[PDB]
Formats: structure tokens, sequence, C-alpha cells
């Protein structure tokens, strides 16, 4: 009931059925869920 | 000139795209591909659409308000 | 001596790296230091915040009026997704973080935590069907 | 870019969820061109660099010139980008790839 | 007792001098990082019956852009602010021909003076904050990202980009804590500046309404 109107629209934008922007981006970077899978940063975890 | 839309036809804009192209087929709307041995109306939209040839514009209505009339060879198709 | 409405106090050291203090060594090293983490059975997040030799960044609350009233709207964002990823990850799921994002944001979105119960969908402002489509049609079909 | 993952993720975390799989993407590479790990390469450390460059050019989420445009579609494909740069590196694409 | 009195007093002022410098207004890195013993020093007593007094902790900031414009911090001793201690203000106010002012308020405030301020908002800004709120800077906690209040200019950019009506916009409670840090008004808008782990980093827009 609260998020039943919430779309992405074709400005890329999130909004609800009042057009109140929800999220800039979908997810905040714009990808679809199906797509993405994980990985592993290389450089975050190893010494200097 | 001064589109912001995606470049790309989104899932649903193809869905909708063959699905009316394939009812104006099955009510005897011209061809706009040579179809060999194919009486389905789904399958001479899709064959159309792969030739780009689906003589259809999709107007995409901006949340402003505004909209962008964007054609169906224009637009990339996901296949 | 001490804070009301605390009743219980649990002083432990946290053996899962979330609750650890994970630092960056010299070498650029994560290292995860064992350190002496207390919760509580009550909730009094300012007075616990000012409080002396508290951590006033790390520390927080489980009560989201409470994170509403003390760190703000933001902040309710913020803590909200952590607390419902916590209940979802909390039997080894996973759901795609975007979906977290968009029910808090939603939740968050007028500035004032909106309950999803109809108490607070009603304080959404919709169209006089919608209004409907949620409950009170009648009356709200007459007052529009 | 290192800093940048090291203030975005304190914990350490490195699993992280991005729309392509670069590492997949590179073994796809090298059985399909028969890539000989034994022999050098022929693979220029600046076309690599340079790819990268025009690469994350073309990765766009936010479209537009203004600087407003400019700082949302950096920070839309900040994540990726710094992958992908790690993964393409010419190190590693001249070391191991 | 009074060392951990005077301790608080540290601490407020402490979080009032990092207010300000979030607000823009010009506070001496001194000022920032000074420490207790520091502050023992600049006062050498103990609050009670001592040099140390909530009229002497009195702050007046300049606003970085604007020298002229200026900004004051009240500490009234009375546990209870009276509308004759706001009227001493106001006219002390009067005299500097400054504005904007921080009432910092002891454990309570007279309901008669909460309708007074704002009888008298529209010629002086008066903020009142309590002490307990103050012994803390919120803005520094983990939850809370980095807020940035967006110059009007700014807005009308964020607008023109995004084609939108600053209704549209996701909102911010004017008594929100950090509003209330940042002193922002109706109407503004905040920049939320967030780390994401989908994108690394986020920018979200708040109206004060």
């Amino acid at each position: 009931k609260s998020m039943e109107s919430v779309m992405v629209k074709y400005d890329a934008t999130v909004r609800n059925s009042i057009n109140q922007v929800v999220q800039l981006r979908y997810g905040e970077d714009g990808l679809a869920g199906e797509s993405v899978e994980f990985q592993n940063l290389a450089t975050l975890k190893p010494s200097n | 000139q001064k589109r912001i839309t995606t470049p790309y036809m989104t899932k649903y804009e193809r869905a909708r795209v063959l699905g009316t192209r394939a009812l104006q087929i099955a009510m005897c709307a011209p061809v706009m591909v040579e179809l060999e041995g194919e009486t389905d109306p789904l399958l001479i939209a899709m064959k159309e659409l792969k030739a780009r040839k689906i003589p259809i514009i999709i107007r995409r209505y901006l949340p402003d308000g505004s909209y962008e009339d964007w054609g169906v060879d224009e637009l990339i198709i996901s296949d | 001596q001490g804070i009301e409405q605390i009743s219980k106090v649990y002083m432990h050291l946290p053996q899962t790296d979330n609750k650890k203090k994970i630092i960056i060594t010299e070498d650029g090293e994560f290292k995860a230091l064992q350190e002496w983490i207390l919760e509580t059975d009550g909730v009094s997040l300012m007075r616990v915040l000012s409080e002396k030799d508290v951590d006033p960044v790390r520390t927080t609350s489980n009560d989201i009026v409470e994170i509403f009233t003390v760190l703000g709207i933001e902040a309710v964002r913020k803590a909200l997704e952590r607390e419902l990823y916590h209940v979802i990850s909390f039997d080894g799921s996973y759901v795609n973080y975007r979906h977290l994002a968009l029910l808090c944001d939603t939740m968050t979105c007028r500035g004032h935590l909106m309950a999803i119960t109809r108490h607070g969908v009603n304080r959404q402002d919709t169209g006089p069907l919608m209004k409907c489509s949620f409950e009170e049609t009648v009356d709200v079909l007459m007052e529009a | 870019d290192r800093e940048v993952l090291r203030v975005i993720f304190p914990t350490g975390d490195s699993k992280v969820v991005l729309p392509c799989n670069l590492l997949r993407m590179i073994w796809n590479a090298q059985k399909i061109f028969h890539i000989n790990p034994r022999l050098p390469s022929d693979l220029h450390p600046i076309k690599v660099v340079e790819g990268v460059k025009e690469l994350s050019k073309k990765l766009v989420i936010v479209n537009g010139d203004d600087p407003l445009s400019r700082q949302a579609q950096e920070n839309a494909t900040l994540l990726f980008n710094i992958h992908l740069r790690s993964t393409l590196c010419s190190r590693r694409m001249a070391e191991e790839f | 007792d009074d060392e951990e009195e005077t301790y608080r007093l540290w601490k407020i002022r402490k979080t009032i001098m990092q207010l300000c410098h979030d607000r823009g207004y010009l506070v001496t890195q001194d000022e920032l990082d000074q420490t207790l013993e520091e502050f023992k020093a600049q006062f050498g007593d103990k609050p009670s019956e001592g040099r140390p007094r909530r009229t002497d902790l009195t702050v007046l900031v300049a606003h970085n852009d604007d020298p002229t414009d200026q900004m004051f911090v009240f500490f009234p001793e009375e546990p209870k602010v009276g509308i004759k201690t706001i009227k001493v203000y106001c006219q002390r106010m009067q005299e500097e021909n400054i504005t904007r002012a921080l009432i910092v308020v002891q454990q309570g405030m007279t309901p008669s003076a909460k309708q007074s301020l704002v009888d008298m908002a529209p010629k002086y800004i008066l903020e009142q904050f309590l002490q307990q709120e103050l012994l803390i800077n919120i803005t520094e906690h983990e939850l809370v990202p980095e807020h940035v209040v967006m110059t009007k200019e700014e807005v009308t950019e964020l607008l023109a980009r995004y084609k939108l009506r600053e209704n549209q916009l996701p909102r911010i409670q004017a008594g929100d804590p950090v509003a209330r840090y940042f002193g922002i008004k109706r109407g503004q808008v905040v920049k939320i500046i967030r780390p994401s782990e989908t994108a690394g980093r986020y920018i979200t827009y708040r109206l004060v309404q």
C-alpha cells in the first residue's frame, strides 16, 4: 500500500504517484538487480 | 534532437510494440518485412522488430509533462 | 547514582567482526580489535551519548523513535536500514540492498517517521480514490 | 581510490555487488583468444590505461555536461570505476591476465 | 559538584564552537581544539561562586563571508530563563545590531518566553538550545551523513537540472535536530552526502518543511 506507485521514471529517477522524488537513481547506482552479482575489491584488504 | 531518454528500448516498450504490431498484422496490416511461411502475427511482428521495420513511434512521457518521440528503428533492441 | 529508564546493563566482548572495532594499522591492514561494548535493557540515547568515556560516534540505539528525536531523519534512514538488514540477515538470508534502501527512503521521504500501518499511511496525501483503496472509502468520498 | 574504498568500507569487507564480473570476463577473453599465459603478451600498458579511461567515459549512468550531472555520474559509477581500474590495471594485465 | 559542571561548560562551549564552524561563522582552530585544561586555564576557578560564569561564557562570532554579520551565543545562569532575561538579551542584541543569537538554555525555558521568541523572530532570530542537547555534537555520529546547506543559487541550479519543483523533493522537518544544528529555516535545501554500498557515494536533497 505504501510502495505501490513507487516507480523508475523515464528520467531514471524513482518517484511515487504524487511524483515526489524518492531516489534520484534506483538503488542509488541506476542498475537493475538481475544483472549485478558479487565481486571482490582487490585494493581494499591488502596491506600498503 | 535534445533527447534525454535512454537510447535503448525498454523491455516494456518491446513487449507493447510487439503486441500492438501483432494485433495490427492479425487485423491485416501491411507487413513491412518479407515473411516466408509465417502466419503467426506475433512471429511476424518479431521478424519486423529484428528488421527494425515496425512503423511505430514510442512517445515516452517524462515526469515534467514533456514527451520524447522515439522511432522503433532509432531505438536499440535488446536482442 | 546512574541514569533512569535503564533497568539492566550487560558488558561483554564481541566475538563477531561487525561488533568488533576495526582499525587500519600502520602497514595499512585491517585489524579487528576486541573492545568492551555494553548494551542496555532501556533507552536514553541523549544521556548515554552525553556520558563521559562513552563513544559518541559508534554508540547507537535500536529504537527508531529515539534515533529520530535525537539524531534526525537521515539517521533514522540509516538506522532503519541497519535494523531491517539485521533482521533479514540474522537467519543467513540475503536481500539486495536496493530494496532495503527503497523501503527506508519511502518511509523517511516525508521527513518524519511514516508508519506503514494505516495510522501512518493515512498521513500520506493521496487522491480520494487512493485513500478509498486504503480505507474509509465512503467517508473520504463524502469529504472530497 | 584505495583510500576512498577504505572510507566506504571501514569494516574491510571486500565482497561487493557490481554489474560486470570483470574476472570472469577476463577468463572468457583468455579462453576465446587462446591467450597463452607462458608467452610474453603484445598488450601495451598505455593501451590498457587509455582503454580503461575511455571505457570509464562510456559507462554513463547520469548524462549531462553540467557540473551537477558530472558529479552525479562520478558518484553513481564511483565504485564500479574503482573496481574496473583495480582489475584492469596495467600491472595485473601484464603479470597474471 | 563543580568539577563535573565545569567539564560540562567546557563540553557545551566546544559543541558551540563546532556548531558555529559548521554554520560558517569564523572560529579559530584553538577555540575548536580547546582542551579542558586550556579552558580551566582561561577561567581559573570553579563555576559555583567563581570566575567562570554563564554571563562570562557568552560567545560572539562573525560570518566568514560577511564579517559584519555576526552571531551571539548566550548562557543564562538562571535554571529557568525568563521574559526579563530574554528582554535583556534582546536589548543587548539591539546595542550591537546583531540579528542571530543562540540562547543555550538550562534544564528548561518558560513557555511565555517560548512564544516571545516567535513574536520577535522576524526582527531577531533567537534559537533556544538545551544544555543537555549541546553536551554532545550529534553531526559526528556515524548514522548522521554529511549535511551542507545549499545556497539559493545552488537550489535554483538543482531544480533547473532535474526540472523539479521544491514540493517534489524529499522533506526534512524544521524541528529536526540536524536542521536546528545548522540553523536552517523553512524553504531552504540541505544537500546530504552519504556513502553508498552500491554506488560508493550518494547525494540527496531535502527541503526544510
